[PDB]
C-alpha cells in the first residue's frame, strides 16, 4: 500500500547493501502509477540526507530506472527532470571525497544506454 | 553484512 510517509521512512532505512537498494527498488515499481510522488520526495530526502548517503540515493535510482523499464516508461520519464539536479548537487558536497563512482554511473548508463546521448551528456557537466 | 550494492546488478 503506497503512502508518501511510509517512503519517507524506507528511504530514511535504507542502507548501502545490495539487499536494501534491490527490493526496496522493487516496493518502489510496484506503485509505479505513484511515480511523480516518488520521485519528488526521493529528491527531497535526497537532499536531506549525509553525503555518505547521497550515493545510495543514486544507486536506488539505478536499479530502479532499469528495471522499471520492463514495465514502462514511467520513473524513467519522472526522473530525468529531476537528476541533473541530484547529480550537480551531489557533485558537490563531494568537495572533500570522491567523483570516481560518479563518473562510473554516468558510464554504464550510456554503455547501456538508460539514457539518451544528449542526457547523459549534461549529467557529466553537471559535474 | 550483505554485499554491496553494485549498479550493474540490474539485468540488461
Amino acid at each position: 500500500s503506497f503512502s508518501e510517509s511510509a517512503l519517507e521512512k524506507k528511504l530514511s532505512e535504507l542502507s548501502n547493501s545490495q539487499h536494501s537498494v534491490q527490493t526496496l527498488s522493487l516496493w518502489l515499481i510496484h506503485h509505479r502509477k505513484h511515480a511523480g510522488p516518488i520521485v519528488s520526495v526521493w529528491h527531497r530526502e535526497l537532499r536531506k540526507a549525509k553525503s555518505n548517503r547521497k550515493l545510495t540515493f543514486l544507486y536506488l535510482a539505478n536499479d530502479v530506472i532499469q528495471n522499471s523499464k520492463r514495465k514502462g516508461p514511467e520513473f524513467t520519464r519522472e526522473f530525468e527532470s529531476v537528476l541533473v539536479d541530484a547529480f550537480s548537487h551531489v557533485a558537490r558536497e563531494a568537495d572533500e571525497g570522491c567523483k570516481k563512482p560518479l563518473e562510473r554511473l554516468l558510464n554504464i548508463w550510456q554503455e547501456r544506454s538508460v539514457y539518451g546521448g544528449e542526457f547523459i551528456q549534461q549529467l557529466k557537466l553537471s559535474m | 553484512t550483505s554485499p554491496s550494492y553494485s549498479p550493474t546488478s540490474p539485468s540488461y
